[PDB]
DNA sequence: CGTTAGGCATTAAGCTGAACGCACAAAGGAACAAAATAAACAATACCACCGAAACAAAGAATTAGAATAGTATAACGCTAACAAACATAAATTAGATCGGAAGAGCGTCGTGTAGGG
DNA sequence: CCCTACACGACGCTCTTCCGATCTAATTTATGTTTGTTAGCGTTATACTATTCTAATTCTTTGTTTCGGTGGTATTGTTTATTTTGTTCCTTTGTGCGTTCAGCTTAATGCCTAACG
């Protein structure tokens, strides 16, 4: 089939060569095999966190799109700013 | 014939991602993922791809911190491999729960 | 699948012959840069060199909507 | 002449006793509650302050700061929150 | 000339906090130029319900102790025992409350 | 012979006891005099109320508190009990200042 | 007034450490701690009386007084309540 | 009409040819100093305001900044900007 | 009528920063009523700094790496590497400027 | 000595034409990715043993509350005065719109390197 | 000791993208009031420190004792280096719908006077 058992998985096509890339950016020698999930779980915390800010964002304005200025302002929320857009 | 020991390669990814600096995950997962989980709170919100990207960024970020972190637990706890129990370690530390 | 594709533009109507011209005279060739060069040539290409692929689209578009007439589209995931 | 210095303590008193009939309240959680409803307010404002900043608008009006809980009530904190909150414009848009 | 009388806002409300010191307080706080006329009834709605509930859990915490007085020892195991609002005052820590009693499960003696 | 408790019983007593506790634990005249010694060092001829010393208390306890319960959440990790300097250096590593 | 105050540091005490261990739920303490955390304290009151110094120099005082440290701690991320 | 959407990227720009007569720069870099510097204009600004709400004026000066800027800035670097921004307000009132 | 000749105040500084731009930025800036003379020049001063030193080591980073392209990896290599500035930019990340090279000492091999 | 009732500049609330964003069609390989095998080494189970730290009496500065002397210092009330706010051009200038040029990607050679017998 | 699969300089093509020139709304900056915050000076009262007295208290000190840390040896199992197929994902212009924007009209609205707890 084109798609492997059930599928629905979209979180996991962060597969896991991409987590041993973003592992291997962080400097990390050896990888447990239980370890994919759980940065998974942070993912899930991350987005849902950001996201719920961001549409919050631009439900007041008005407006159905979602703006990368409106993401650097739900980022200067928590801390987390990122530079290259304006603010 | 020519089955390396394993490390050796490793200290080459090593240096080569970081001395790489271009995004690391594929764009269209993160873009269906995002997708999915924006639609949990309302419906019809497109994105620019400034966002999307920009989350990416963000995500990536937080996650090579992160990681980064639990690596150094990891090292203080006498063992070269991270486990999820240097997950929540740095997850208490840092104070996110 | 059920999914009713896209009409084909001019662009499309050349570069299909264009892109299958150039796989049988230059093959080992990579088709991403095949395709950044028929942009490239299509962008040079005169206004006047483009009148049948123009016409030949319209064509389709209008066979399309014979054939696909509940074709408001709506794109869903 | 001599410096006011002023508080909410007495409309802590009122709420005191209007969830709880029976007990006290020392002069240190009477200023400590203060602190949390000046901090509160704070950031409140200043959160509706930056989205009226951002949405072009000069103004604060129930929409920004419902916003506001919105973003910062982490919640059905939050959900509580906006429900009085129309409960009591609509009081006070009654009269 | 004779005025109506004096009614306020608060009472325009069914509110217990007063509108007029939160509507100048908003007007000199510098936050915006023009300020709406149900803004501060909303802020003193969800300010009156944040304290009105610290109020109720504290209460129960000092009862809960059998002493009438609320301490800030209270207050700390109000907004340190319930995680639905710990996690808006995660920073943010109470002088003279001490830490919420806990302990290791593995350093009990076997 | 006096008899001893095993080591541990008396410890956990007292940590019931001093987390149970709502006063403050450091004296006051040596903080009173490690604050002034400190601030001379900026701007001399400080004085301070009792209000300022006393927030200076409550916040010198707070963030102890939490640094040492931070460190006692890296040092049973490595499947130890006691605290170790290296547990405050991870723990000041992954607070993000040292 | 006519003094210097130095050699305060160890004015905190050893078992006043252990006894904030105590009640930081720690069980056993080592003998190095004790220089590791007057270190820490020290550092972390020089950086929070140094905002309180800058702070009482702006607002042309010549004594520090509290809502100055509530603000230093504000500033730090680190706010207490209790002083108004 | 059309949105005109401003940044500081000339001065950018300038001061890049000013330190440095030979180097270029990407679209990326620009707009990361633009970013870098309403951030640091956000937090400086935002500091005075409330040095200035704390302290009972209802203006900013160069006093206010001056201690917002020996607030924010870690070490030397306020040292070094203090003596620059004197320098500066020195050669301002001098015309 | 006839004004005399437009000197702007970047130029009575000596200054390459807007001043009116920053002035008017502090008066909608909504942070207080008046705004002081040099209170915009002290801003723009330190502003200057600010850049120009974040241009002088990024730079000498990018030409450190023989290109005249000044690449977000520079900037990254700049703010991370040199600590007396690292500490205001602790919680700012750079889009597309990776992570600085580091690697454990302990995982070098025997 | 603080809060509330009337009168208009000024600001959003609809409202419609118009510019902008984005999905998505064919065509291909190709970078990528899932799975399977030694292997090896690193996590782990556990033992010795040891010295480094808990328990606890005996004294030892020392805080701990209280006056109190005084004393530099927040914390006032009028000014005035200097500095900003509010009209009013003009003129620079910052930014939009087209042109070239060189700076860096692609790669490819050979070179050096540093890892499995 | 051995040789030998992957990272770097010289150079040429290549394309792209960023530096240079030019026109034009706009907004920045000299005048000239009004007005209104705040240095500055007299005052004051006030809260903070120095000093000294009981006292109590808790820190140190000198031991016992005991148990966790650490080094060491099996051990095993679990991840890696590598191949071998799956597999999804790069690029381009034109078409269609959906959304946002900006000018425009118009209705709310709160800045600024005058009286009750």
């Amino acid at each position: 089939k084109r798609h492997r058992k059930v599928l629905r998985d979209n979180i996991q096509g962060i597969t896991k060569p991409a987590i041993r890339r973003l592992a291997r950016r962080g400097g990390v020698k050896r990888i447990s095999g239980l370890i994919y999930e759980e940065t998974r779980g942070v993912l899930k915390v991350f987005l849902e966190n950001v996201i719920r800010d961001a549409v919050t964002y631009t439900e007041h304005a008005k407006r159905k799109t979602v703006t990368a200025m409106d993401v650097v302002y739900a980022l200067k929320r928590q801390g987390r700013t990122l530079y290259g857009f304006g603010g | 014939p020519h089955r390396y020991r394993p490390g050796t390669v490793a200290l080459r990814e090593i240096r080569r991602y970081q001395k790489s600096t271009e995004l690391l995950i594929r764009k269209l997962p993160f873009q269906r993922l995002v997708r999915e989980i924006a639609q949990d709170f309302k419906t019809d919100l497109r994105f620019q791809s400034s966002a999307v990207m920009a989350l990416q960024e963000a995500s990536e970020a937080y996650l090579v911190g992160l990681f980064e972190d639990t690596n150094l637990a990891a090292i203080h706890a006498k063992r070269v491999t991270i486990m999820p129990k240097d997950i929540q370690l740095a997850r208490r530390i840092r104070g996110e729960r | 699948s059920g999914h009713i594709k896209r009409p084909m533009n001019a662009f499309m109507v050349w570069s299909k012959i264009e892109r299958r011209k150039i796989m049988e005279q230059s093959p080992d060739m990579h088709n991403a840069e095949i395709s950044k060069r028929l942009g490239k040539r299509w962008k040079m290409l005169k206004d006047s060199e483009k009148i049948p692929f123009i016409r030949e689209a319209e064509r389709l578009r209008l066979k399309h909507m014979a054939d696909y007439p509940d074709y408001k589209y709506r794109p869903r995931k | 002449k001599r410096s006011r210095k002023e508080s909410y303590s007495v409309y802590v008193y009122k709420v005191l006793k209007q969830v709880h009939p029976d007990t006290g309240i020392s002069s240190k959680a009477m200023g400590i509650m203060n602190s949390f409803v000046n901090d509160i307010f704070e950031r409140i404002a200043g959160e509706a302050s930056r989205l009226a900043h951002y949405n072009k608008r000069s103004t604060i009006t129930s929409r920004e700061i419902q916003t506001a809980v919105r973003l910062l009530l982490p919640g059905e904190l939050a959900k509580h929150a906006v429900s009085e909150g129309t409960k009591a414009v609509t009081k006070y848009t009654s009269a | 000339k004779a005025r109506a009388k004096a009614k306020t806002r608060s009472s325009r409300a069914g509110l217990q906090f007063p509108v007029g010191r939160v509507h100048r307080l908003l007007r000199k706080g510098n936050y915006s130029e023009r300020v709406g006329a149900g803004a501060p009834v909303y802020l003193a709605a969800v300010l009156e319900y944040l304290t009105a509930e610290i109020l109720e859990l504290a209460g129960n915490a000092a009862r809960d102790n059998k002493k009438t007085r609320i301490i800030p020892r209270h207050l700390q195991l109000a907004i340190r025992n319930d995680e639905e609002l710990n996690k808006l005052l995660g920073r943010v820590t109470i002088a003279q409350g001490g830490v919420l009693p806990n302990i290791q499960a593995v350093l009990l003696p076997k």
